[PDB]
């Protein structure tokens, strides 16, 4: 009944030293029934990464929508959209559906190509921006993720250390949620290289 | 949320806490609730966070165009009128509860706004879940002919009352001072009485602690030449 | 809310408390419920603060535009504009308004517009939650062609009782006097009217 | 919850999962969903944890009192009926139970009774109970025979719970195995699904859908 | 299950170095009607305890009779009724707390919020809360209803934690209480100007003050406030 | 309607769909084909609310056939599935949404690969090796998890499908009157007339 | 309509060591968005080297603890001052809770102590009496924030040994009382940051063969 | 209903209208709401007619049995018996009763018992639907130690206004005077009290 | 449970009762005997709410067996049916009524006549040549109205019963997993093991 917890899933993002990390589970379900273990929730438009939790049809719809908008942006602007600008675009787009919203929990992550500054941001389903320095969480195990992130996180982690922290934050949060898990992906993002890692986790 | 507004000798000051909450969870610990409508008209917002943001941007945008059209600096009553009429039209469904303050060629002004579109005038005001804690402080310590230094003190004390006693409020105190014949000074994190203590332990993991299945480079670059 | 308007020899006087409540919390203890739609046509507001403000703002706009074309409007005209808004939008409004004004030709007039949107011209009118408690007092004590000082005392004593018994009413007693001489504002504080 | 029990040549196999949830929140992964009523009787637990726990340890007290009074082991029929008659008294009040009472006696042989908080009491060869019962049924019905070895039967039960643990969101944690013969039940260990899945996938060649 | 009919608003209280202070206004409201203007809601029990009650007045009067009966019963076959075996604040509270929880458990609550303020035999300050649900808690400052939202913040600025209690005099504490009552009169639509205040000191005993009024009120600034925005006259 | 299954093997996609049509108390028909050919190498099975199912299926069919004529070209299964998802995603926020779940089985002639897409009435699309809608998956996914290998032949796929239908016929309360099975491969679409 | 239940917030945490056990809980008591008390003890010494906390609706919590304390008293009277073992206390609490199955004590109960072999023991209950011995358990408002952290940092879940890449797990080495208290403090500091009903103070009761010891720590008061 | 009891120098006077309504139909226009529970202890009834009669009958029984054992009961005692019934059966009763009586020792006393079952001893009391409209009037016009003639005029004028504004109140104004001299019944008809 | 049928022929009463036990989504059992022998020449089939059915049937059985021992005599089918009706008529105004419908087939050894009684959970008794409970009658009564003749033979009765079950298996949505058939005549009660 509650649209935001029919399909299930989670996304988490973190900042490190000259790097950002964004991670998500791979589950898609119909309430109790597990349907797919290859439903990735992180997308990217140029060097800007977007994770989306919530109702899966809206996750797909919004990805297609932001691909649409960022492609037109690039043709007109003659440059790739930056994380700060994209964050404003997500907020605008969501709020225009104020009274008929997309049931989603988006998470932006990326590094500004000009300043080199790491950036993350979260949103509610209608556009409010949460621009945290440390971390952003989203999905059915957001409470769990808040608990993991708030204890495990420390500032200025190196890319390979940040990987371990975000991976353990996701995995242990997902294992305390019935509607999350069934695999996981972690993106480690640096100014001009991005590494994508699939995690081995319990398949129940 | 705790937000306040206090008039003084030569202007007006507004303040706010920095906690945003989804139910009993804190979404953001250092949230920015002081919004700029124009250079010398600022308002603080309580209620639905997207709404206070959106309604401020829209009116702020139209105020800017109006200022350019008329070749005059914007007035607080214009922002007030535009905000109330917008909110009334939406019959309370846009959940924005605002304290609007500022200085303009007419003088210094302080107003409140509720979601259904009703406005109120006052020398001291408070809104949000911690408004009762804040108003208790304001009713105990407010007087006529406050100085700038006294008004900032009173405003931040009123926010603190909200921070400590209201569970819907917390973290830091943001202030904005708008004095006549001066630039508005926005004091982000004016007080920081809630820094977290050092943790007992470091939870940095040994590298190779997490099990990995696959690795791959992601192509973020465009299609290449040659 | 405790509001009233009373005609007398030299014109009309509007009176009101200053309390605005959200349940049992007093959101504003120094509210001004006496509002100006024209130079010598004012109104008392009760019910929703948003609705009565929105209405009063629109009326002021209509009467400003009326004045620019046809000169000063009558109090009856002002009441009619209020009625048109309150009647035609009765499903969506919660507004109980008393309209009071001073012409030179018609002198002091009072029109009350309750929830339905009906209009009633009266020598004096009372409204708001606190008015219930002073129907007896006001009926017994009202006379026509009172003096300014007598009418001020009548409103002061009346609203004092309304405040005393109604939790939704309180604070200061504001008044606005409308005569040929001009527009005078009066204020009366708790220490004064409570000992009456 | 996924719990199963089935009769075969070597007696009875009982297999259960370990997960307990409050909404989407995983409350526990280490729940004992099998109770040792005595050295010969087992009860499975599904539905309300408290209801199942309380009334099945109560059942063990009634079974002990029977064999003190009658100088003889209580039958599986009599034991299951004590529980079903009890819950029937509480019918409508809101008890939430789905249980298998499993045992072996001389007069009956291996016997399984499905007992239910609506008052249903059914004797049978195969039962699966819980939110993930349908998943377990698939594996069982296609691989079940009377002529299974204790070793093969134990694996089938383990595998059927694993199947449900994977698909059913409200099942998982670990698998507890029991084997019931004439001489009493015999515990066959706790098996973590997080290790069992990757083991079975590799050795069996199953779950080719999942990447490992 | 019922609904409260004639009701009393906030009861406020705090500890200080040598004892406790408690206060409550003299109003009995009938919905929005301020019906009864002479209702005493502080009820002393002996010379060492004062029970402050908010909520339903009919249930208050019932509780008042239980406490009166409690004193009578304690005196029976008790030569030390006015000495070592006199009623303590802790005894009186625990009794009420037992009753409140029993009544909620029969789905027929006494629709009240109660604060028991007093001083024990050994001079220790006693201050504890109980309500219609049987919920109990203690704190250096306690308040019911609107007092919880408006009085506590002001009273906690004087005594923020346990260690602030010995540093707080009776003059400073009473001043804080009287100010809180004024604030509640500004802002609570079901309050009255008239109130009662009780001080229980370990040295000077029980001081019960009746017919107090809220004074030194600020209203003058109202004259400058005109319209709701754009209006100038 | 009730049970619709799908499974993709080495070189084909197999769709099984029940034959029963029940309106309340009676089984009005026991030979109903719950599928439409969208293009020569793309088949869509469907199940949901009465009327809406066929109306939607035929509406999609018409649109794909129109595309085929206009461009003289067959759309990829992926392209068709994306079109269908968009129609359902549009539908869910309409005055009266299409209450229809579908499986799209197609053979991509460009990539020489079979493809199976599962899309629910909300517009929730997933590519799968095997899929189902409604209560079918609750029984059949455990068998397919266990028995399925991605390199099966079409004959092995049909045997695994028989094992699914047998389990459904054992444990489901409703009599769905057997299934119509159809195979989608490089040579197009054909119906298995004996199942 | 009258609602006999309420929510007093709070959070509790029990951890069983090798020869000790801790039961911690914050000291904040609340209703809705108001603080009732910054220091209202929630974890209690019940005698016989058993500590208990019933978190949730405080009135039901106080009632249950009061009745269990009473049960310990009468266990001594009726069975020649015999020490009530932790396992026996747990079963007794199940019956107290299930006794009100159809009008429950709206609380999450946790007890801690030592078993009859001297090893650390924690038991956890739901509102209607289902119970289970556990190594680790958080209860109450911020339980969802704390438990995942404890799965990771107490049971070393999802942790493996460097160089082996997922093949060899991190070995389950035992934790000292000083190590456990560090994890308890960090759990509550983290919970305080992200949960509005957690704060003010942290009170920890430590149980060893020597008896019951107490430790108090300040938490953020916002 | 409009009911009131007022103490004065020589004792106490009870007053009431005579209207009983079933919705907007006046089921009885000549009702006697002033009822006798003892020689010089009477009560005014408001709310449910069935409930207040049942209560008043039981009280009269209790006070009759009290008298037979312990002699004449006090007015306080009578009020306590009313309270015990109204409080303990608050869930099932709709009764607003004013108790008034005359002792020689205590003279005239008035106790009001609203819906909850609480007791309030007062110099005078007003109750019933119509009382709302005369809170202002009664507060302004009541004095202690009035004469019999002044108190009759106070009640007559008060209930007149309550009747004028309240649809649920009307008919004749009944009164019962309680003094050392004895018990006097008074009646006042519409033609008399409407012209006031 | 679901389908229970009854038919009285010349010299016997035949009761047919479904074997399925379905709980929500799964068919837990396909060999359930929904009947109890009350006495050597009296059989009662039953269907209704879970638990209540067996509880009621066994309670009646116990009472009739008690009567048989006390009097060393078998009650007539008419007498047993009247006892059962009274228990259900008492039940319907209880705190929690028995939600059970029954058919009582018996052979009266005194009158040498078969007898079939239909009683619903309200305590509504009727003697019939053929009867049913639930949705069974909606299909089967038209066939029985046509084909039923009162001098039929136990085998003709079984053939007519097969025609009823075939119609149910064709038109009913629920799979009731066939029926257990039992015959009540002068020689007592026996089960037809092949149907
Ligand atoms: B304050 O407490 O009123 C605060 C001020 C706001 C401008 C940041 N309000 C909130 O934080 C609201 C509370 C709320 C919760 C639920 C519905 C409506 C309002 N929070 C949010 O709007 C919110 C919640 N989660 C994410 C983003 N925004
Ligand atoms: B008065 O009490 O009717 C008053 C007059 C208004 C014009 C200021 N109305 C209010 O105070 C209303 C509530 C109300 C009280 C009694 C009757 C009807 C309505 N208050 C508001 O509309 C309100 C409250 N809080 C914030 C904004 N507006
Ligand atoms: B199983 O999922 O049915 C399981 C078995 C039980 C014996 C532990 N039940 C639960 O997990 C129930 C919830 C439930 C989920 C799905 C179907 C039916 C019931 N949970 C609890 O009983 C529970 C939850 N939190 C604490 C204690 N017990
Ligand atoms: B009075 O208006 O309260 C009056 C006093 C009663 C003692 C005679 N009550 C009634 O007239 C009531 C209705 C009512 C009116 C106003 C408030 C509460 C109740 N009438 C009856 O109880 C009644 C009506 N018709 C027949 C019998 N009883
Ligand atoms: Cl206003
Ligand atoms: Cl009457
Ligand atoms: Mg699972
Ligand atoms: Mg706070
Ligand atoms: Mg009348
Ligand atoms: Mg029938």
């Amino acid at each position: 009944s509650d649209p935001s917890s029919i399909n299930g899933g989670i996304v988490v993002a973190m900042t490190g030293k000259d790097c950002v990390a964004i991670a998500c589970d791979l589950r898609l379900g119909s309430q109790s029934l597990g349907v797919s273990n290859k439903f990735e929730k992180i997308f990217h438009y140029g060097h800007v990464f977007l994770g989306i939790t919530g109702l899966a049809t809206d996750v797909t719809t919004l990805n297609e929508m932001f691909r649409y908008k960022t492609n037109l942006y690039k043709l007109k602007e003659e440059r790739a959209i930056e994380p700060e600008t994209f964050t404003q675009l997500v907020s605008s787009s969501l709020y225009e559906r104020r009274f008929g919203p997309y049931f989603v929990g988006p998470v932006v992550a990326g590094i500004n190509s000009k300043s080199g500054k790491p950036f993350i941001a979260g949103f509610d389903l209608i556009g409010c921006i949460d621009e945290a320095k440390d971390f952003i969480v989203s999905g059915t195990a957001s409470d769990q993720l808040f608990g993991m992130c708030e204890s495990l996180y420390e500032p200025n982690l190196e890319p390979e250390d940040l990987f371990e922290t975000i991976s353990q934050a996701l995995l242990n949060a997902a294992d305390r949620d019935a509607l999350s898990g069934w695999g996981a992906v972690v993106y480690i993002i640096k100014k001009d290289e991005v590494v994508k890692r699939y995690l081995k986790m319990r398949q129940d | 949320t705790t937000i306040v507004g206090v008039k003084f000798n030569n202007g007006v000051v507004i303040a706010a806490d920095t906690r945003s909450t989804q139910g009993p969870i804190v979404a953001d610990k250092n949230c920015a609730k002081l919004h700029r409508i124009s250079p010398k008209i600022w308002c603080a917002g309580a209620g639905t966070a997207a709404d206070t943001e959106a309604v401020t941007q829209l009116i702020g945008s139209n105020i800017e165009l109006h200022s350019l059209y008329t070749s005059r600096e914007p007035r607080v009553v214009s922002a007030l009128q535009m905000l109330k009429q917008h909110l009334f039209k939406y019959q309370g469904h846009i959940g924005a509860y605002l304290i609007v303050a500022g200085v303009d060629p007419t003088g210094s002004h302080l107003f409140s706004i509720h979601a259904h579109g009703s406005t109120d005038v006052g020398y001291y005001l408070s809104l949000g879940s911690g408004s009762l804690a804040a108003m208790a402080v304001l009713e105990s310590h407010w007087k006529q002919d406050l100085t700038k230094e006294e008004a900032i003190k009173l405003a931040s004390d009123a926010i603190q009352a909200g921070i400590w006693n209201d569970l819907g409020s917390g973290s830091n105190v943001d202030v904005c001072v708008m004095e006549i014949g001066k630039d508005a000074e926005y004091l982000r994190n004016y007080l920081t009485p809630n820094v977290r203590e050092e943790k007992q332990k470091s939870y940095k993991f040994p590298r190779g602690t997490t099990a990995v299945l696959k690795e791959s480079i992601v192509n973020i670059c465009d299609i290449q030449e040659e | 809310t405790s509001i009233m308007a009373v005609t007398f020899k030299d014109g009309v006087i509007l009176g009101a408390d200053s309390r605005t409540t959200t349940g049992a919390y007093i959101a504003n203890r120094v509210t001004d419920k006496l509002t100006r739609v024209h130079d010598k046509i004012w109104c008392c507001r009760s019910g929703s603060a948003a609705d009565t403000q929105a209405i009063a703002d629109i009326v002021q706009y209509h009467l400003e535009l009326y004045t620019s074309q046809y000169g000063t409007p009558s109090t009856e005209t002002a009441a009619s504009v209020f009625k048109e808004l309150c009647y035609e939008n009765k499903d969506n409004l919660t507004a109980g308004i008393i309209v009071a004004g001073y012409d030179d030709k018609n002198k002091g007039e009072v029109y009350t517009i309750p929830l339905g949107g009906s209009v009633h011209k009266l020598p004096y009118a009372i409204a708001g939650s606190g008015s219930t408690f002073i129907y007896g007092y006001c009926d017994k004590n009202f006379r026509e062609n009172m003096s300014k000082e007598e009418t001020v005392d009548f409103i002061k004593h009346s609203l004092s009782q309304a405040i005393k018994w109604d939790g939704s009413s309180g604070g200061v007693i504001r008044m606005v006097v409308l005569t040929a001489a001009g527009v005078e504002r009066l204020i009366f504080y708790p220490d004064e009217y409570e000992q009456l | 919850t996924t719990t199963l029990a089935f009769r075969f040549q070597g007696g009875i196999i009982v297999a259960v999962d370990s997960r307990a949830t409050a909404g989407n929140w995983v409350a526990s992964q280490t729940v004992k969903k099998v109770i040792e009523i005595n050295p010969f009787l087992l009860g499975t637990m599904a539905g309300g944890s408290a209801d199942c726990q309380f009334w099945e340890t109560w059942l063990g007290s009634q079974c002990r009192l029977h064999e003190l009074r009658e100088k003889e082991r209580i039958s599986v029929a009599a034991a299951s009926k004590i529980l079903s008659n009890l819950v029937y008294q509480y019918k409508g009040a809101g008890l939430s139970m789905g249980t298998m009472i499993c045992g072996y006696t001389r007069k009956e042989g291996p016997t399984i009774y499905y007992v239910d908080s609506d008052g249903t009491r059914l004797k049978g060869d195969i039962f699966c109970v819980g939110s993930g019962q349908t998943f377990a049924y698939g594996v069982l019905d296609s691989n079940y025979k009377w002529d299974l070895s204790v070793e093969d039967a134990l694996y089938l039960g383990k595998r059927s719970i694993l199947a449900a643990a994977h698909r059913d969101a409200y099942s998982g944690g670990s698998v507890n195995l029991y084997h019931v013969t004439e001489d009493g039940w015999i515990y066959h260990g706790n098996h973590d699904v997080g290790e069992l899945f990757w083991k079975v996938k590799e050795e069996e060649g199953s779950f080719n859908n999942v990447i490992g | 299950t019922q609904q409260p009919i004639v009701t009393g608003t906030s009861v406020i209280s705090m500890k200080y170095d040598n004892g406790v202070i408690i206060a409550a206004d003299n109003l009995g409201s009938y919905g929005s009607l301020l019906r009864f203007n002479g209702v005493e809601r502080l009820i002393p029990v002996g010379d060492n305890t004062v029970v402050g009650i908010s909520g339903d007045i009919s249930d208050m009067q019932h509780i008042e009779r239980l406490l009166k009966d409690l004193v009578t019963e304690n005196a029976y076959d008790n030569p030390l009724a006015d000495a070592e075996e006199a009623l303590e604040p802790s005894y009186i509270f625990e009794y009420l707390a037992t009753v409140m929880y029993q009544r909620r458990s029969k789905m027929n609550p006494l629709w009240n919020a109660i604060i028991v303020a007093g001083v024990q035999s050994n001079g220790d300050q006693f201050l504890r809360y109980v309500n219609l649900l049987g919920v109990t808690y203690s704190s250096p400052t306690l308040a019911t209803g609107f007092g919880a939202h408006m009085a506590n913040p002001l009273l906690r600025k004087v005594v923020d934690r346990e260690s602030d209690i010995p540093k707080t005099t009776v003059q400073v504490a009473e001043e804080a209480i009287v100010n809180a009552m004024r604030v509640l009169y500004y802002r609570d639509a079901r309050s009255s100007r008239n109130f009662s205040l009780a001080i229980i000191d370990k040295n000077t005993g029980l001081t019960f003050k009746k017919n107090l009024q809220v004074e030194n009120m600020k209203w003058d600034f109202a004259k400058d406030i005109k319209g709701y925005g754009t209006q100038k006259i | 309607m009730d049970i619709i299954l799908g499974i993709r093997v080495q070189d084909s996609v197999i769709l099984a769909s029940s034959k029963a049509v029940t309106r309340g108390i009676s089984v009005l028909k026991d030979s109903d084909d719950k599928t439409r050919q969208l293009s020569p190498h793309t088949l869509m099975s469907f199940a949901g609310e009465a009327g809406d199912t066929v109306q939607f299926a035929e509406y999609i069919q018409a649109n794909i056939q129109l595309y085929s004529i206009r461009e003289d070209y067959e759309l990829s299964p992926q392209a068709v599935s994306s079109f269908v998802r968009q129609e359902l995603a549009k539908s869910i926020r309409s005055r009266r949404p299409y209450q229809v779940n579908v499986l799209i089985g197609g053979y991509d002639k460009k990539k020489n690969k079979p493809e199976l897409y599962q899309i629910d009435y909300l517009g929730t699309k997933v590519e799968l090796p095997y899929g189902a809608h409604g209560y079918s998956g609750f029984y059949t996914f455990s068998l397919l998890d266990h028995h399925y290998r991605p390199d099966m032949t079409t004959e092995e796929g049909l045997d695994l499908l028989k094992l699914c239908v047998q389990e459904l016929e054992k444990r489901m309360p409703m009599d769905f009157k057997g299934v119509i099975v159809k195979i989608v491969d490089k040579d197009g679409i054909r119906q298995v007339d004996d199942f | 309509q009258f609602n006999p239940y309420g929510d007093n917030g709070g959070t509790i945490l029990g951890i069983a060591g090798e020869d000790f056990a801790v039961l911690a809980g914050d000291t904040r008591n609340i209703t809705d968005y108001s603080i009732n008390s910054r220091y209202e003890p929630k974890v209690f010494d019940c005698g016989d080297n058993i500590v208990m906390s019933a978190n949730g609706f405080a009135a039901d919590g106080d009632a249950l603890v009061k009745r269990f304390k009473n049960s310990v008293k009468w266990y001594h009277f009726d069975h020649n001052d015999k020490k009530l073992s932790i396992n026996s206390a747990a079963r007794n609490i199940q019956h107290l809770l299930y006794g009100k199955r159809f009008f429950p004590y709206y609380v999450h109960t946790i007890i801690a102590g030592l078993d009859e072999d001297g090893k650390g023991a924690v038991y956890s209950f739901d509102p209607v009496g289902s119970y289970e011995r556990e190594q680790c358990r958080a209860g109450g408002a911020a339980a969802s924030l704390i438990m995942p952290f404890l799965d990771n940092q107490v049971n070393f879940k999802n942790q493996y040994e460097p160089g082996t890449n997922g093949k060899v797990k991190k070995p389950l080495k035992y934790l000292s009382v000083e190590e456990v208290i560090k994890l308890v403090r960090d759990s509550f500091t983290s919970a305080t940051e992200r949960h509005i009903q957690v704060g003010d103070g942290l009170e920890i009761l430590i149980v060893t063969k020597d008896g019951v010891r107490k430790e108090f720590y300040e938490l953020k008061r916002d």
